[PDB]
């Protein structure tokens, strides 16, 4: 069972974009789907739920008419359009299926948020990108101007991995991210798309 | 009883015959296919040939076509194996195995006792996999669009010297008697195993076989010896490992009372793992420790046995019947009470690439303590940096159970020079006297 | 001598949906379970109860043909004893059983690009079904303890799901045709027996 998110990148304020949530392991038309937001060091924020089509569609107190979930069993699919994005809304999106099904035999999360996607990240912001900025220094390397948060930063693409402590980044004056990964180092940041060994 | 006992194994010399009979009892022999599996002494097993319910349609594998005929007569319900024109090659174990379902998705679930026979696999299974107790070990099949992606994966768990076990089928379940601790899962053209946790008797050669439509025949997989070597909620909960913490949340009668709550577990950098789903029941593959209990409106996560695994944001989600939506609990930080350690200071000056780029970004570490509280002054020659400096903390250390903090002054290039030395002074409690290295210019 | 029409049956152009299966009574006639029993279509034949060699040999007083459709993974349901979402939910057989079970792949006939949507299963529903029981109503299932007069939503779930039967399924999800011969037999004269 493996939920695999997509569409998780730089937004416009007031934009428009499509979340896809390919689901696979289980009969997908038999379980219900959902999806939850969770800002970046924030709690769980329940963004939608969804079982058949034709139903009824369940959407956060917030999020009533900008979002917009949907189905497609014939691709194990599940999908969500938001649309006029607000400020707020900065987050990671997780795809997880919620069952619903009781089959009398062996109970399995039969009414609760079973299985959850690695879920991808979305930013709501005019911000344009900017690569990475690695600096080398107990060996340490910071990883300067980079946006937007996440980046993958490594030591010895990870060859090394006993020791590695990696903080998380800080929104600074400039709105731009900084981490530091202590014990070459490898930052690759895919909104940029730039792999850099240092 | 769905014995199925088989003999006519012996010594025998190239080139020759022999008739190997397998007898079924305890079910309708003559409607289940059946099939013969070779394994050679101290090597994977080798699906011989295969004979349906009716014995109308026989399947053999192309390492032993043309030579082997498979018959099976219902009256007596044996089955018999005619090798001729023997090699040297097909000296091994022979088992004859039930097949549980109909071709292509072939279960071979009970399997003869073996008779030892004295005269390349499809699906590229890893040689071994090492594991360690308690572990989850993930132990891959591979094999084409063919072997995998159309038809089921099955896992035999072959102990050493005895028949294969059936583990898995239809690349998901389970046969009544195999613990839940395995775990079939099938991706693409690519099959695997999840060993969640490993004791001494997971010591055995697992097998992933599957058939095809292509090829026509029921391809084994090779070896892998597996070895053993609003929801108002507390908003950080603590304790001490070994000890049992409670996280009780609460909500209303259309939060939680009428609804059943469900408790995750979200590790730092992780998507949230459910550890309850029902007010009190809890899913497989969960330890036993995590119990869940709702009483009217509040429900309570127990955590039993704190342990260096065990320190993660603990969300409860109940759906509401009058707003509509799935309400999460505020999200409970539990942290694990550690022997408050000694901070190992660092600072590094801001290299040169930072004087060819215009800023300095000044940092200091403070690697390894406990607790979460700790403060980092950047004393710049008896000055104090007034709100330029700005600091993260990690999350707890996964093995250690320790905190690392990384203060960064990100000062003007023409600032850097300006002044001489740059230091950084620690308040914590592991260590009394400060530490600080005061670098220079 | 007038052979059993097993072909309205097995070669139904149509099948019905697992939880409509459809029960077709066999008497008055003579039926060759041989000709079933030896044929390659067909890639399950499970007789319970009885052994297929002697079919033939027996006579019932009637015969009931069960046809219906149901996921490759699935076919494992119809055995006596078997628990899941088609046996205790959809179509039950006693553990007592004395009959037989013939499954073949029918992708060819009953999958459809896009997903052939005209299946259904039933997923929700009180209790497990009774051994050969069949309940076609489409009554929303209350999961929950709040009437919410039958609108579909949380704990209001739709009881029946389709089944996707896309030509491109691994055969665990293909489509499968099951047709569960029922034979009874009791005081009144067995009619149906075979050559
Ligand atoms: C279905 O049609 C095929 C056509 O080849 C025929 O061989 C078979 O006997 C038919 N089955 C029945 C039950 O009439």
């Amino acid at each position: 069972v493996q939920l695999l998110e997509s569409g998780g990148g730089l937004v416009q304020p007031g934009g428009s974009l499509r979340l896809s949530c390919a689901a696979s392991g289980f009969t997908f038309s038999d379980y219900a789907m959902s999806w939850v937001r969770q800002a970046p060091g924030k709690g769980l924020e329940w963004v939608s739920w969804i079982y058949s089509g034709s139903g009824n569609k369940y959407y956060a107190d917030s999020v009533k008419g900008r979002f917009t979930i949907s189905r497609d069993n014939s691709k194990n699919t599940l999908y969500l359009q938001m649309n006029s994005l607000r400020a707020e809304d900065t987050a990671v999106y997780y795809c997880a299926r919620f069952p619903i099904a009781r089959t009398s035999n062996s109970q399995s999360s039969y009414d609760g948020m079973d299985v959850w996607g690695q879920g991808t990240l979305v930013t709501v912001s005019s911000a344009s990108t900017k690569g990475p900025s690695v600096f080398p220094l107990a060996l340490g390397c910071l990883v300067k101007d980079y946006f937007p948060e996440p980046v993958t930063v490594s030591w010895n693409s990870g060859a090394l991995t006993s020791g590695v402590h990696t903080f998380p980044a800080v929104l600074q004056s400039s709105g731009l991210y900084s981490l530091s990964s202590v014990v070459t180092c490898n930052v690759d940041h895919k909104p940029s798309n730039t792999k850099v060994d240092k | 009883e769905v014995q199925v006992l088989e003999s006519g194994g012996g010594l025998v010399q190239p080139g020759g015959s022999l008739r190997l009979s397998c007898a079924a009892s305890g079910f309708t022999f003559s409607s289940y296919d059946m099939s013969w599996v070779r394994q050679a002494p101290g090597k994977g097993l080798e699906w011989v040939s295969g004979i349906s319910y009716s014995g109308g349609s026989t399947y053999y594998a192309d390492s032993v076509k043309g030579r082997f005929t498979i018959s099976r007569d219902n009256s007596k319900n044996t089955l018999y194996l005619q090798m001729n024109s023997l090699r040297a090659e097909d000296t091994a174990v022979y088992y004859c195995a039930r097949d549980v379902n109909f071709v292509p998705l072939v279960t071979f679930d009970y399997w003869g006792q073996g008779t030892l026979v004295t005269v390349q696999s499809v699906l590229t299974q890893p040689p071994s996999a090492s594991g360690t107790p308690g572990q989850r070990v993930t132990l891959s099949c591979t094999g084409s669009s063919s072997n995998i992606g159309s038809n089921s994966v099955t896992w035999y768990q072959q102990l050493p010297g005895t028949a294969p076990k059936l583990l898995i089928y239809d690349d998901n379940q389970r046969p009544s008697g195999v613990p839940d601790r395995f775990s079939g899962s099938k991706s693409g053209t690519s099959a695997s195993l999840a060993i969640s946790g490993l004791r001494s008797e997971d010591e055995a050669d697992y097998y992933c076989g599957t058939w095809d439509y292509s090829l026509s025949a029921y391809v084994f997989g090779g070896g892998t010896k597996l070895t053993v070597l609003v929801l108002t909620q507390p908003p950080s909960a603590s304790g001490t490992p070994g000890q049992r913490v409670t996280i009780s949340c609460s909500g209303s009668s259309s939060n939680i009372g009428s609804n059943a709550v469900s408790w995750y577990q979200q590790l730092p950098g992780t998507a949230p793992k459910l550890l309850i789903y029902a007010d009190n029941k809890r899913p497989s593959g969960v330890p036993d420790r995590f119990s869940g209990s709702k009483s009217g409106t509040s429900a309570s996560l127990a955590i039993s046995g704190l342990r260096s695994e065990d320190e993660a944001d603990y969300y409860c989600g109940a759906w509401d019947s009058s707003l509509n939506a799935y309400v999460f609990g505020g999200g409970t930080k539990l942290t694990v009470l550690r022997t408050v350690a000694a901070p190992s200071v660092f600072i590094f000056p801001p290299s040169d690439e930072q004087l060819k780029s215009g800023t300095a970004s000044v940092v200091c570490l403070l690697n390894n303590f406990y607790p979460r509280e700790a403060k980092v002054q950047w004393k710049v020659d008896n000055a104090l940096q007034s709100g330029n400096s700005q600091e993260s903390v990690t999350e707890q250390d996964s093995k250690d159970s320790t905190y690392s903090l990384s203060s960064t002054l990100t000062l003007s290039k023409a600032d850097y020079e300006k002044h001489k030395v740059y230091a950084c002074e620690v308040t914590h409690q592991g260590l009394s006297s400060p530490v600080t290295k005061s670098f220079n210019r | 001598t007038n052979l059993c029409p097993f072909g309205e049956v097995f070669n139904a152009t149509r099948f019905a949906s697992v939880y409509a299966w459809n029960r077709k009574r066999i008497s008055n006639c003579v039926a060759d379970y041989s000709v079933l029993y030896n044929s390659a279509s067909f890639s399950t034949f499970k007789c319970y109860g009885v052994s297929p060699t002697k079919l033939n040999d027996l006579c019932f007083t009637n015969v009931y043909a069960d046809s219906f459709v149901i996921r490759g993974d699935e076919v494992r349901q119809i055995a006596p004893g078997q628990t899941g979402k088609i046996a205790d939910y959809n179509y039950k057989l006693p553990d007592d059983f004395t009959g037989c079970v013939i499954a073949w792949n029918s992708n060819n006939l009953d999958s459809k690009v896009g997903g052939n949507y005209n299946y259904l299963y039933r997923l929700f529903r009180k209790s497990n079904l009774k051994p050969f029981e069949r309940d076609i109503s489409t009554e929303i299932y209350q999961a929950g303890s709040t009437p919410c007069n039958g609108v579909e939503g949380f704990n209001c779930y739709f009881p029946l799901q389709s089944y996707g039967f896309q030509p491109t399924n691994g055969v665990g999800y293909q489509p499968y045709r099951v047709v569960v011969l029922s034979f009874e037999l009791l005081h009144a004269p067995a009619t149906v027996c075979g050559p």
